[PDB]
């Protein structure tokens, strides 16, 4: 077996910057390895093929190089377009084909703390026997957050899911909820609800709570 | 030019099968080796079929292999995907590929999107974000909660109000339904100066609600 | 003998 592994996983630049994306092969592929670009909600097409090719059509400023285990990738200078996920792909024993986990080329930009809000559950959901407590961080960079709930100072686990919006077109910054979802009785047997938001920008964790029927 | 055009998705139960098309143009169809590659929502690239020019030979990965079976018919120019016994981590973006020499996927489809999930079609309840009477900027929103399949829609007074809107992508929860919450964030004298009404459309089971979202007393 | 090679 042959495994691809790409690094980094976020390359954070600049419109117009040069980028260089690496590829890992834990054994000797020689130069058979392809490169692919997948835009935001389109197909991957192919950039790179026997390592430093390009496919045709594919503009000049995407080159490749390297052999045996190491592989790059090269964007001269970036294109908004260029903004997209990249995966190198081998070929191993005629009857495997494998990709790498894929580099996310992001819009690099200053820190942005995100403004933080806690939502309690609305008194109709209440009715049907489950509370989902929502918390927001918004336009914040880098994507790098952590949210911890916390149920009267007790900390949560296993009962949250986070969701996080793409780059915004404008600001280029993040978004993100976390959902705390607990049943009615567990929900009613308890007061203070706290989201606790750590981020670069912040220079201590924020903490949005309310306290259950205020 | 070359073109891809895939077929047959859509949502089926576990242990079910379903067969997905694929069908060339712009190209000797018979010549090269046909793919199928796969994505799982917000995952990578995983390679799944591989079939030579003239169907003597297949090959699969292990993740499928003794479940999906790849076929092509070349007369017709199509590529197949027979899937049985599938299982809810087959849920994927399926795309068909071809090659110039079978080492790489030097052309690609639109993918096909195939849902795996015994969940029944239920439209979604719709709750407020609702702000609070507690820094310039203030948030509110609509939880859109336990519906299936994806995808719903939402718009703010009839899209009239745009900016500031986030919508997030829905997630999958443990019951098997999905939920989203979207928000909008305004200039804290906006609160009392408009009204906010979230619009959510859920085409599958014919469902529409509009809630009013206000702070609460 | 690359058996996912092109027709010849
Ligand atoms: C991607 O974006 C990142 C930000 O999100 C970039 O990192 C930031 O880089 C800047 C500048 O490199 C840092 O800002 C300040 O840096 C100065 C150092 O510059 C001083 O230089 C001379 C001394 O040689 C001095 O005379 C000047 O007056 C300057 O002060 C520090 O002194 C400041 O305290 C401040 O840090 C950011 O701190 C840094 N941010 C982070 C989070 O690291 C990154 O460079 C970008 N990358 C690319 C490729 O564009």
């Amino acid at each position: 077996e042959i495994v691809l592994t790409q690094s980094p996983a976020t390359l954070s630049l600049s419109p117009g910057a040069r980028a260089t994306l690496s590829c890992r092969a834990s054994q000797s592929v020689d130069t058979y390895l392809a490169w692919y670009q997948q835009r935001r909600g389109q197909s991957p097409r192919l950039l790179i093929y026997d390592a430093s090719k390009r496919a045709t059509g594919i503009p000049a400023r995407f080159s490749g190089s390297g052999s045996g285990t190491d592989f790059t990738l090269t964007i001269s200078s970036l294109e908004p377009e260029d903004f997209a996920v990249y995966y190198c792909q081998q070929r191993n024993n005629w009857r495997t084909w494998t990709f790498g986990q894929g580099t996310k080329v992001e819009i690099n930009r200053t820190v942005a703390a995100p403004s933080v809000f806690i939502f309690p559950p609305s008194d109709e959901q209440l009715k049907s026997g489950t509370a989902s407590v929502v918390c927001l961080l918004n336009n914040f960079y880098p994507r790098e957050a952590k949210v911890q709930w916390k149920v009267d100072n007790a900390l949560q686990s296993g009962n949250s899911q986070e969701s996080v919006t793409e780059q915004d077109s404008k600001d280029s910054t993040y978004s993100l909820s976390s959902t705390l979802t607990l049943s009615k009785a567990d929900y009613e047997k308890h007061k203070v609800y706290a989201c606790e938001v750590t981020h670069q920008g912040l220079s201590s964790p924020v903490t949005k709570s309310f306290n259950r029927g205020e | 030019q070359v073109q891809l055009v895939e077929s047959g998705g859509g949502v089926v139960q576990p242990g079910r099968s379903l067969r997905l098309s694929c069908v060339g143009s712009g190209f000797t169809f018979r010549r090269d080796a046909k793919y199928w590659v796969r994505q799982a929502p917000g995952k990578g690239l995983e390679w799944v079929a591989a079939i030579s020019h003239d169907g003597g030979e297949e090959d699969y990965a292990e993740s499928v292999k003794g479940r999906f079976t790849i076929s092509r018919d070349n007369s017709r120019e199509t590529v197949y995907l027979e899937m049985n016994s599938l299982r809810p981590e087959d849920t994927a973006v399926y795309y068909c590929a071809t090659t110039r020499s079978g080492w790489y996927f030097d052309y690609w489809g639109q993918g096909a999107l195939v849902t795996v999930s015994s969940a029944s079609t239920k439209g979604p309840s719709v709750f407020p974000l609702a702000p609070s009477s507690k820094g310039g900027t203030a948030a509110l929103g609509c939880l859109v909660k336990d519906y299936f399949p994806e995808p719903v829609t939402v718009s703010w007074n009839s899209g009239a109000l745009t900016s500031g809107v986030h919508t997030f992508p829905a997630v999958l929860q443990s019951s098997g339904l999905y939920s989203l919450s979207s928000v909008v964030t305004v200039p804290s004298s906006s609160l009392g100066t408009q009204t906010y009404i979230c619009n959510v459309n859920h085409k599958p089971s014919n469902t529409k609600v509009d809630k009013k979202v206000e702070p609460k007393s | 003998r690359d058996p996912y090679s092109p027709s010849q």
